[PDB]
């Protein structure tokens, strides 16, 4: 009824979302993928109408899709934004976040990285049939540059650049912001200022071996590209299919039949091969809509975790919410949350109101506790036990109406002078 | 061993019946063609992207017969530029830096400017405006 | 089953879910928001309620001052919960659709195996018996490439309802984390009301 | 110009949201329910090639999606928090949740 529990320090943890924000381009030439070398097979494939225009619109509109979604994405901020020359920041380190110039590509450690962990020949064999693969739109070193300004501005203006002008602040104060943010004062901030950044860096420096060490960190990228791989050789393999006709290869029908059985085993290989078509293309369908959905949520999170902090609970990371990074990965991005935790809570007395006079006062921020014989008022996150005073409490009815009402003196400061 | 099938199943070397030597089956050279247009309304004049091949190896078919679009005057012309999306004939590359009008990919865009005939040009596309916040 | 169509067991046992949902309302009720964002701090339950009320731009003497009328609000209004769930037949219709969907469409792919898509007879063995092995196999293909189309466009449409319920349960997840494991100023997110 | 309305008084509401977070896993046999008992159609069926195999595929994906979904709702928490024997909670009632 009266014991609560109040964290006495804190743990400044960094966490990684990995997020698929597009997949892989795909056009297939449907000519080449019904009829490879068969003339005759496409002028008879000219008689099924709008399949192969509706297939190509369907796949244009994955890739520009694609597209749109890295543009949601990274293509936030209209500024690019670069970091100070001198990299100081009040102890805060962030060499692993930030763009290395010694990279060729100019991108970070964590971002150099994820791109090394995501990954005739399959390729040639794929092209031969019709199916390609077209680039994206956005190079690899633009979604970089994107990443490299978003990070710039929110170390060298907080979240200001965001809603508007970037606003320079210094470090050391927009964290402040933050853990005023998340409910803790700025003084737990500025009296722990070297631990909360060497916690910081630590974090950081594990994010990276914790990305190394397991080789299905990143699958869910992985599996994207694995999804979009298989796709494409089935529809290969889907070649080899006779399909109810005395030959999978168009050419043979030909040469040994008369036009009259040639057409009945050529349509069963067409349709055939038609169908398989269109099921790649709507379980393409399937998975960029799947894939939009994922981008959707990386812009949210770009713009509520990156551009913000976030009051909403787990959306960015574990904890209380402090401030999330974004790192460009293939075919994804990568947010590093760093958030607050609670740590070496300890049990204390509380009640909800002092009594005092006739007059029951309540906590203006905090809490009331006790450690067995003195009571003080605290702020709710952090353990930062202080006389309680009118300064700090607030005066509401009598005494008898509240349940658990404890006596107690309120010092009043002004009486002393 | 008589021939020899790729994944498909499709033919991709054979021996030779008389000559019993061996032949590597290659498809003829095949690619994507897409036009950029800067409109009707605006103009006729479009440009031309090969995809995913060098315009070392753009159709170069003198004859009517050797190739398929019928249309040669778009290949190997004034203008030929190599992007890794294809090779673009018919957009005058220019070192400046805009936002994309029209998506050519790999980080090319095309846009129908003046420069004084109005023409189509193909640049780097612009990520915005640099900027550089006066920390402290 | 007995025509190749098997519903696998969820992983999760009906126990289990509920062990999970005792666990969430056990750490909601003795700590508050605290268990959701790190180690569950004990907090007493109208201490607790007084800081939602904070939440939402009301004092804690309004909570305090009038802890038993809101302490009998609530008692009253779960109480009702279980009747406005009795009452109403479709106030788990959206849980009873999807269960309906899911079994009108094997029903759908049951009744694709009584359809000729235009051979002679719906059963192989009365087209192999009663046509000549060259001219019986091409009605048989007919019925091969018919039940693969039904077998397609179940997946498909399985597919696309996946994706719903996908949708349906990252929703659920949110919820989950910023109605249960804290308290959520987004408007009728988790609710009607503050 | 210069009116307000203020509340004088509350109401606690509880009202009920209902989520499906998962649907039944189906498992699909090509060979039994294209060709139920016949073998020959059994041969006849591998000439069109991998459609089963995709669509096994594809229903093993929406399975294992299935129990990610529940696991994404309801295992948010990994300490089994127990409730209290005494159950006073300041006079709040939660025995029927
Ligand atoms: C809060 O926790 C930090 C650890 O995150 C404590 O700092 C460590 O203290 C131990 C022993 O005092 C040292 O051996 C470590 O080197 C310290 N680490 C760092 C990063 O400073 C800190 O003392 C704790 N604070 C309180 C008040 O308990
Ligand atoms: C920021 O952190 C990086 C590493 O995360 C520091 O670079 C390391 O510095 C130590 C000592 O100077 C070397 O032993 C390591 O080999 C360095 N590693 C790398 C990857 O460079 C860097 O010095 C830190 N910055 C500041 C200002 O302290
Ligand atoms: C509870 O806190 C009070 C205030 O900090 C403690 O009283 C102080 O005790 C120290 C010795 O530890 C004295 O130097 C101070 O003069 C005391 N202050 C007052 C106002 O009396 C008290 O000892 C604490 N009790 C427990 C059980 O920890
Ligand atoms: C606020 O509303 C509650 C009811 O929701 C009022 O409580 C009622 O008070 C009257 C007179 O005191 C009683 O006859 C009823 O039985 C009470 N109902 C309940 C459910 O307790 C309360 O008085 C109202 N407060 C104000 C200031 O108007
Ligand atoms: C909490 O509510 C339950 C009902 O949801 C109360 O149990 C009821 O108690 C009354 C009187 O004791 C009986 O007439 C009912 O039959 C009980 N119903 C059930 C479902 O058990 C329970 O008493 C309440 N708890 C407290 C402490 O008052
Ligand atoms: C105090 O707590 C105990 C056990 O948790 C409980 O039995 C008792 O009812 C509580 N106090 C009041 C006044 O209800
Ligand atoms: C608080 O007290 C309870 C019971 O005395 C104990 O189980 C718990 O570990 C204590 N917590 C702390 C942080 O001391
Ligand atoms: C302390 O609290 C008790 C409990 O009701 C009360 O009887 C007493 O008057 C209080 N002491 C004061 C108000 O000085
Ligand atoms: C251009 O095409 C030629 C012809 O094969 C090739 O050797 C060369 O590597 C290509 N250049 C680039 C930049 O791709
Ligand atoms: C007060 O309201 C009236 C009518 O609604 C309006 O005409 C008037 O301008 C308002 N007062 C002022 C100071 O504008």
């Amino acid at each position: 009824n009266n014991s609560i529990a109040i964290p006495t320090n804190f743990t400044i943890s960094v966490t990684t979302e990995i997020l698929p924000v597009s997949m892989t381009k795909t056009s297939v030439d449907c000519t080449m993928y019904i009829c490879g070398d068969s003339t005759e097979c496409s002028n008879l494939l000219l008689q099924y109408g709008s399949f192969c225009t509706q297939l190509k619109r369907a796949l244009t509109g994955i890739a520009v899709e694609q597209d749109k979604n890295t543009q949601e994405v990274f293509a936030q901020v209209k500024q690019i934004y670069k970091t100070p020359p001198i990299k100081y920041f009040g102890g805060f380190n962030f060499s692993q976040i930030l763009p290395d110039p010694s990279k060729p590509s100019k991108r970070s450690p964590i971002e150099d990285l994820l791109f090394n962990k995501v990954t005739r020949d399959l390729i040639c064999a794929q092209k031969f049939k019709g199916l390609t693969v077209l680039p994206p739109l956005l190079t690899d070193e633009m979604i970089a540059q994107y990443t490299s300004a978003l990070l710039a501005g929110t170390i060298t203006s907080g979240w200001t650049f965001g809603a508007g002008p970037a606003l320079q602040i210094p470090f050391p104060m927009q964290m402040a912001y933050r853990f005023n943010g998340i409910g803790v004062t700025q003084n737990v901030l500025y009296e722990n200022q070297k631990l909360i950044a060497n916690q910081f860096n630590s974090a950081i420096g594990k994010i990276q071996d914790s990305l190394s060490s397991t080789p299905s960190a990143l699958g869910k990228l992985q599996d994207v590209v694995n999804h979009n791989a298989q796709a494409l050789n089935t529809l290969v393999k889907q070649l080899s299919s006779k399909f109810g006709a005395i030959s999978s290869v168009l050419n043979d029908i030909f040469s040994r039949l008369d036009p009259p059985e040639a057409e009945v085993q050529i349509d069963r290989l067409i349709t055939g091969r038609l169908q398989s078509l269109q099921t790649y293309v709507t379980q393409q369908l399937i998975r960029a809509a799947e894939i939009r959905a994922s981008a959707n949520l990386a812009a949210t999170k770009m713009s509520e975790c990156v551009l913000g902090q976030s009051k909403r609970v787990d959306f960015c990371g574990k904890g209380y919410h402090l401030m999330s990074f974004p790192q460009s990965a293939p075919h994804g991005v990568v947010f590093l949350h760093v958030t607050y935790v609670p740590a070496q809570e300890k049990n204390f007395t509380t009640a909800p109101a002092i009594c005092h006079d006739g007059k029951a006062h309540f906590p203006r921020e905090g809490v009331f506790v006790s450690n067995g014989t003195h009571w003080f008022v605290t702020q709710r996150n952090f353990y930062e036990p202080q006389i309680i005073t009118t300064d700090n409490t607030f005066v509401s009815g009598n005494c008898d109406v509240v349940i658990g009402i404890v006596n107690n003196t309120v010092y009043d400061p002004l009486q002393p002078e | 061993q008589q021939f020899g099938r790729d994944i498909a199943d499709t033919t991709d070397a054979v021996r030779d019946p008389q000559t019993l030597e061996i032949l590597d089956i290659t498809p003829c050279s095949f690619g994507g063609v897409s036009v950029i247009t800067p409109g009707t309304n605006t103009s006729n004049q479009v440009a031309v992207l090969y995809q995913g091949v060098n315009c070392t190896e753009v159709p170069v078919a003198i004859h009517a017969d050797q190739l398929t679009p019928t249309w040669r005057v778009y290949s190997t012309g004034s203008n030929v530029f190599q992007t890794r999306a294809g090779c673009l004939i018919g957009a005058e590359y220019v070192n400046n830096s805009y936002e994309c009008d029209i998506p050519i990919g790999a980080g090319i865009c095309a846009s129908y400017q003046t420069q004084a005939s109005q023409s189509i040009i193909a640049y780097t596309m612009s990520l915005g405006a640099e900027n550089s916040v006066a920390y402290s």
